[PDB]
């Protein structure tokens, strides 16, 4: 099989930046290549075909360039909606074959998250466990720190982070950080906290609730 | 039953060699045309397994399969053998098979089925009736995330001119657009635009103007934005056929203008022929009689008069101009004829120097499209400025074309005595756009024998006939006679006063350059065309109808 | 217009058998390529097979030579792809996608339209119906969601109030917890004066159990 | 890497146009035979869909599939475009792809995937051995519920002649049988039988004879029966090569005899053309010099002497008798000599009456296989009863034929200096059965720079060669030089004791009608032939290689 | 050696569906045309539908068409025919048959190799193996067999010491009992002296039950 | 379609005699007919193709003829193994149809059967139903008469015939009678017989037995 390698495997970069990926092909394909866009959970669309040619609707601000074993797509003036994941693929030899795709990343303004804290429900302590969710809504970048303490144990490996695609509007992540114990050990403490370390916070911001509240 | 003919794809069918599966007959011509009644649709094809034709290497008997219609659409595959040929797709709307058989041996034959084949283009056509719209690409100015096909026709009461004008035009496999004087595929064709190749503004008077127009996705980004006006004319009876069709105006477009060649500098184009230009003229790469300036006039026009000048090269002032030189016209741009006086050729005395202008109005107008100017004497060299004079054969009064040559008149209205081939399509005896003529089954026939008849459809005030020679040893009809009829049944001869007897109408002098008849004016709805005298080749005509509508008490 | 559903995908036993169907509207699928291409959770697209039902030839990806037939019924107007054998690494979503390759040799092999994909989970783990438990408020902007916990296979949808509220939700991947079950949260942000006087319903549907429990949250206390 | 070639579809393969999907380049002759390694067998291709050749009408750029092998076989299918053409099953075990390419504008091109096609057809065939026995279809006297299609080869021990004689024959497109002096499209063919057409006794020298077979459940009954015998020889040196060819015995049967004609009461055939028949002659349905008798001796055979009488009209007591005749002689059947003397031709002086018998001895034997009398003067009318003579080549002591002509030696055993096409079959050089001979690749080369080669695979007596012209302007080698070698690198070439000097034998005369060269007995494993001088159109040459096996000590 | 080898055929529940299998052994089976032909007990043949796997040429009898869809696995070498809707008059014995017609236009639809038949019932009536009771002699020539009673669907099969003994047999004709069952007799003659020294068991078998029971026959009293 | 009728449908005819089945094509079908041959219980076998064209390995004796809309088999010395029943085919149409068939049987000397009357067995009796069965072993013609008897009851309506396919080597046929009655019913009654006219008796053949027998 003809191999298709796409470098590089990710980037991020501003809106109106001009963007560069490249898939270098395992052995010459004259032009036969093709661009298809992946949003997160869609289909694949069709860019570009014959390693230069805009298929229908695409916004002229893509463009396709190559000849023989490199090639290169280039989106001149990036968008917010055009964060996904790019894949090339050889349309040259018997069996189709694509590369393992450049996930573009769009880069903005820091964005300081809203954190939120819930406990958990009656409804749920019930039945055996419990869990207890840290919402960090919008965001930017997703590099975020999350730490729980139950009566200030700094509780680690028991608990597991969720992070949303990145708006394609607003360019911002929302993350979940959800905390299981046995209802045997989550009793045995009142006060729970989350703890949210994000560049745009100029301090950590720690939110909480009293068990009972009323 | 005549091997053949034109299938309507809509419901499925079979095709097969006339016995099938009994052995086809020797000495034979069987060709189909299989159609999609939308443009949107194509046409697929699945032959029979049990397929046995001779072999040998086809040179004797096949099968060909050809994509479009008619035999020069280009071949889809040729079989002949016990190979049954694999599924056929067409790219169009239509296909055209054709068998042939030697007049030596045969076999079981061939049969196929026919049915559309489904692309997932849109069929987004529309008809124009208002006095003034935007015809245009659905969505522009922005791409139709979709394949289309589209008709789009603009109607126009009689008395009315058409006027096109392009805004934006932006498109030749994958995109185009042709224009059509009339239906398309029945009227001629004005021509085929695409790429950037923004199409000129066009005044139409026959009735209709439409547009075809075919995209891909594989096209990015495509489309065009244009206005049509519905103007109302009054035809006068005061009224010179005289004057400039629009070489100094504009209105002929450069698009319109064209050449054998033109000089190495680039500085005498043929758009520098305009009469009166401050820049050069038109001069050749040589200098020969075998050198033209063409201008097409896009629809059926009346010529009257020519008038020439020479030119002065702005760049050195040197005088160059015509002294001398011949005319040459067509319906169609492909088949020519050149102006006579009296038995030779018409040479016209042109110039005697650059500046001044030369008149020279023909003997009685021509009728025709495409022209051109062929210089036979000069001074210095070849320069040439140029403008066309007549008018349009509607401006005179209840002159409409009534059909024949828009596709307004049905193949259905359009009967004839006899017709050589056994299955005929009645669409060949249209004036200028049928691409061969009526002729009849032993075309020198005994006269007042043969005739071809148009169905208006209902009862007109018809005022005129043009007649047209044959295009495929070139028939024309040298004299005929005329008789109408509103019953389909009762039939008067258009009488002559002077002799008392059937008017002996004079016919053709070319196979292609036609001649305009007109007459009292009286009720129709059957009119018919009987040939009494033809070139040495036999009957070949093509026809139009001229007239208009009927319209008081108490 | 041209359109295309694949169907029949899901959780199935390993070494078992499932037989996707892709199925074209719009257009007639004879005279076209259609090709099944997989993406396995988060990596990238494989080609695997495809078929051009006129003539016949289909061609296989060796990772399923053998084990996958490719297929079509013309008269249906479907292609199928009937997978056997079935290894864990086959677990995927599968699109089905159109070669439109007659008079266009610059688009051959090129995949114009795309199927909305189905997945082929791969488990000897059996089905398992959610258990939907409410995240609610506090005692500006407050927020508040649903956890969906405690299901398998992938995947659960989530909406709130049947469409009528999209701005602002935010529906979290769901992630493998140790016990070998998922479990995702859906939140959304609304203003907290239009709080405690607006139902907020969310509505959990799922598919491979046959389960909608449409839980409404509130803030409650005492 | 030379595009085309010979493939043995045992294993599955592909075939494509040179580049694919690169596009194809210009003036391109890719050919390809696809064959199954059982008779049994047959193939089929599938093309890939992606399929671009240019258009037009197939004039320029194509795809031609051939039903056998060989540009000469059925046309299967011609296809260019846009479409592959649908499966194609052969009708045999092998076919013929060829690809063509104009000098302007290409495409994508084709690739197709070749397989063995079963049919349920049984390989019954058997290689026989052994003193005696019976060759016959399975379950003869009766039909075998089953198609066939096997080879019965007889493998003779050198110095032993094969006699096979049909005792039964009953079945030309279902069943046939063909006989072939060799291994089956190698050797000649002896000749195709099928019918109640009952084959008449051979007698095969070559060390090999085989039948081919072929039948279908379609024919009702059918089958065979034949014995076989191998007679031991023993090459006397006293022998003269004057022994009757058979005409009076019968040993030339009348299968084998026929004529330009006959006259029209079917009493002058040309079966009563055999010496001292007492039921008149051969006469033909005129009498002119553009007339003759023909005898296929079906081996290869040497010819020495010719006798010829009149004939007396047993019906009306006249006679008729031929006075001079021409000789006319061919390898095939197809290609013939007029047997020379000096320059010009040789006219025979035959009979001065019809009883009398006329001997003549040619000047030096002859070696053919088809022979014809063509009378040029006679008495009365064209009477003729002949006997011809001479001998086996074989008949000469260690004088065996080794292999060029059936097939035991193999293609992989033939080599040459150069060739003139880029793949070049070594089946092309065979003696007599090669369908036209081996060209250098100018065949205009500089003396003992060019060579053919013939590996007999181990080391071997060799005695002679047989030299002959090239069939397909028409080459032949006049003067050449052999060489010899055991190691195959250490060579010496045949030395000339009255010269000193590497012996230059004489060529052919012809391009048809070979010439045996005979020498001391020397040892070799390989043989070279080097040309030094040829006719204008350059080097064209066949060739065969005469000796015998290697055999004391205490 | 061609052959033809049917499968896949039995009791069905009207309106319910059924798939026969064509399985061809000595030959490609892309390149013929295979054909399905029926036979309703004891009427004549009548064709019901035909496959030229290389084109893809199918048609069928109107009788069935709309309800049948015949099809081919070339990688398998076998072709299908999918029966769906299923009426009572469809009860038949389906032979698959070979046409070779490929440069042979007098045996066009010409069928030269047909296979065993296989068997397609279709009734309400459920599945009944049969009680086997023997017919034992008294107390030259005398004779003795077997009373195959009390089973549906047909057919079953009767042979004596396991295909020992076949000369002299008669195995009968299932009759249509009134209560709606089938039942058979299979009689053998054989001397009266080698009888009553000599093991006569009789081996009936009824595949749509999975019945095997070998009764031995005896002239017994008090 | 295209249909076919056969004539006669059925026929018995000695052996050595030549023998004629016609068909008769509801429309022109130039020679394109075809001839099977159906054995009972056996798939068809081809006989004649095109008309008028012996296929392999079948016996000269068979031949057709015909050419529009009648058509002709002819088996020109009728054997023993010939009994069968023969179809034929149109094979011009893009569907093929048969004809009805024509069923043919050979007549041989006659044969007086050899009856046999067997009583049901303990094992049947204990179940519900007792079954009484008369074999007719080897006769000719199939044209015979049975009669059954309970103390003389000629009964009628309660029992049936199954007949046995001729023999295509003796070209005889074997026939069995079988009578129900249930255990109440049967013990009524101890002897139970069964008669048996058929041509080739001179005069009725009665066969019985004793109920308990020892």
């Amino acid at each position: 099989d003809i191999q298709m390698t796409q470098s590089p495997s990710s980037l991020s970069a501003s809106v109106g930046d001009r963007v560069t990926i490249t898939c270098r092909a395992s052995q010459d394909v004259s032009t036969a290549v093709a661009w298809y866009q992946q949003k997160p959970g869609k289909a694949p669309k069709l860019l570009i075909y014959s390693a230069s040619f805009l298929y229908s609707g695409v916004p002229s601000r893509f463009s396709g360039s190559g000849s023989g074993t490199d090639f290169t797509l280039t989106i001149s003036s990036l968008q917010p909606e055009d964060f996904a994941t790019y894949y090339c693929q050889q349309a040259w030899a018997y069996l189709p074959t694509f590369g393992q795709g450049t996930k573009v990343e769009i880069k903005r303004t820091v964005a300081a998250p809203s954190v939120f804290i819930f406990p958990p429900s009656d409804e749920q302590l019930k039945s055996g466990t419990a869990s207890v969710v840290c919402l960090l809504n919008n965001f930017y970048p997703r590099e975020a720190k999350v730490q729980w303490k139950v009566d200030n144990a700094l509780q680690s490996g028991n608990s597991q982070e969720s992070v949303t695609e990145q708006d394609s509007k607003d360019s911002t992540y929302s993350l979940s950080s959800t905390l299981t114990l046995s209802k045997a050990d989550y009793e045995k403490h009142k006060v729970y906290a989350c703890e949210v370390t994000h560049q745009g916070l100029s301090s950590p911001v720690t939110k909480s609730f009293n068990r009972g509240e009323c | 039953p005549p091997c053949g003919g034109r299938l309507n794809s809509k419901d499925a069918g079979y095709i097969t060699s006339p016995g099938y599966p009994q052995d086809y007959p020797s000495h034979q011509n069987c060709e189909w045309i299989v159609y999609a009644p939308e443009p949107n649709q194509k046409i697929v094809l699945n032959f029979n397994p049990h397929f046995e034709i001779e072999k040998h290497d086809c040179k004797y008997d096949f099968i060909e399969i050809r994509d479009g219609d008619s035999e020069s659409a280009d071949l889809l595959g040729k079989h002949c053998g016990n190979i049954a040929p694999p599924t056929i797709i067409s790219s169009g709307s239509m296909l055209y098979i054709k068998f042939t058989s030697d007049y030596a041996r045969q076999g079981a034959g061939f049969s196929l089925r026919y049915e559309i084949f489904k692309t997932g283009s849109e069929d987004c056509s529309k008809n124009f009736t208002s006095p003034n719209g935007t015809i245009e690409s659905p969505g522009f100015p922005e791409k139709y995330p979709h394949n289309l096909d589209c008709t789009f026709t603009i109607l126009a009461k009689p008395k009315m001119e058409i006027i096109l004008q392009f805004l934006i035009f932006d498109l030749c496999k994958y995109d185009w657009l042709d224009i059509w004087d009339g239906i398309p595929h029945v009227g001629p064709l004005i021509g085929k635009y695409c790429g950037t190749k923004t199409p000129s503004e066009l005044r139409s008077s026959t009735g209709i103007l439409s547009l075809t127009f075919h995209t891909d996705m594989a096209v990015a980004k495509d489309g065009f934005s244009a206005r049509y006006y519905l103007v109302h004319q009054e035809p006068l009876e005061n009224f010179q056929c005289n004057v400039p069709l629009g070489m100094e105006s504009g209105r002929i477009a450069n698009e319109q203008i064209s050449a054998s060649s033109t000089y190495s500098d680039g500085r005498w184009t043929p758009q520098q022929s305009r009469l009166h230009g401050d820049d050069n003229g038109w001069t050749p790469n040589l200098d020969s009689n075998k050198e033209y300036l063409q201008v097409d006039l896009r629809f059926l026009t009346m010529l009257t008069a020519i008038a020439t000048q020479g030119a002065i090269s702005r760049e050195t002032q040197n005088g160059y101009y015509v002294k001398s030189y011949k005319l040459e016209v067509s319906t169609n741009g492909e088949d020519w004829m050149v102006y006579r006086h009296g038995k030779n050729h018409k040479v016209f005395q042109a110039n005697n120097d650059a500046t001044e202008v030369v008149l020279n109005k023909l003997h009685a107008p021509l009728l025709t499209r495409f022209v051109r100017i062929r210089p036979q004497t000069w001074h210095s060299g070849i320069a040439l400025r140029l403008e066309l004079f007549g008018c349009r054969v509607t401006d005179a009064p209840c002159s409409n074309m009534l059909g024949m040559l828009s596709g307004l008149i049905a193949d259905s209205q359009i009967s004839a005595s006899s017709t050589q081939e056994y299955l005929w399509s009645p669409s060949a005896a249209r004036l200028v756009s049928s691409r061969s003529g009526w002729f009849p089954r032993i075309p020198q026939a005994q006269p007042g024998e043969e005739w071809l008849q148009v169905d208006l459809g209902t009862p007109k005030t018809v005022k005129g006939v043009i007649i047209q020679g044959a295009r495929g040893a070139r028939a024309f009809v040298r004299k005929f006679k005329v008789s109408y009829s509103l019953n389909g049944k009762d039939w008067e001869y258009i009488q002559d006063p002077r002799t008392q007897q059937p008017k002996l109408f004079e016919g053709n002098m070319h196979y292609d350059t036609p001649d305009i008849r007109r007459f009292d004016p009286i009720p129709a709805q059957y009119v018919r065309v009987y040939p009494e005298r033809w070139s040495p080749a036999g009957i070949g005509m093509r026809l139009e109808v001229l007239g208009c509508d009927w319209t008081h008490h108490h | 217009e041209v359109q295309l559903v694949e169907s029949g995908g899901g959780l199935v036993q390993p070494g078992g058998s499932l037989r996707l169907s892709c199925a074209a509207s719009g257009f007639t699928i004879s005279g076209y390529g259609i090709h099944w291409v997989r993406q396995a959770p988060g990596k990238g697209l494989e080609w695997v097979a495809y078929i051009y039902p006129d003539s016949g030839y289909t061609d296989y990806a060796d990772s399923v030579k053998g084990r996958f037939t490719i297929s079509a019924d013309t008269s249906k107007n479907t292609a199928y792809l009937q997978m056997n054998s079935l290894r864990a690494e086959d677990t995927a979503v599968y699109y089905c996608a159109r070669e439109d390759f007659r008079n266009r040799r610059r688009l051959w092999y090129v995949m114009d339209y795309w199927g909305q994909g189905t997945l082929v989970t791969v488990s000897s783990a059996s089905t398992k119906g959610p258990s939907v438990f409410p995240l609610a408020p506090s005692s500006g902007t407050a927020a508040l969601g649903c956890l969906v916990k405690d299901y398998f296979p992938e995947p659960v949808t989530v909406s709130w109030n049947s469409g009528a509220l999209t701005s602002g939700v935010h529906t979290f991947p769901a992630v493998l917890q140790s016990s070998g079950l998922y479990s995702l949260s859906s939140v959304v942000t609304v203003p907290s004066s239009s709080l405690g006087t607006q139902t907020y319903i969310c509505n959990v549907n799922h598919k491979p159990s046959n389960t909608k429990v449409d839980k409404k949250v509130e803030p409650k206390s005492c």
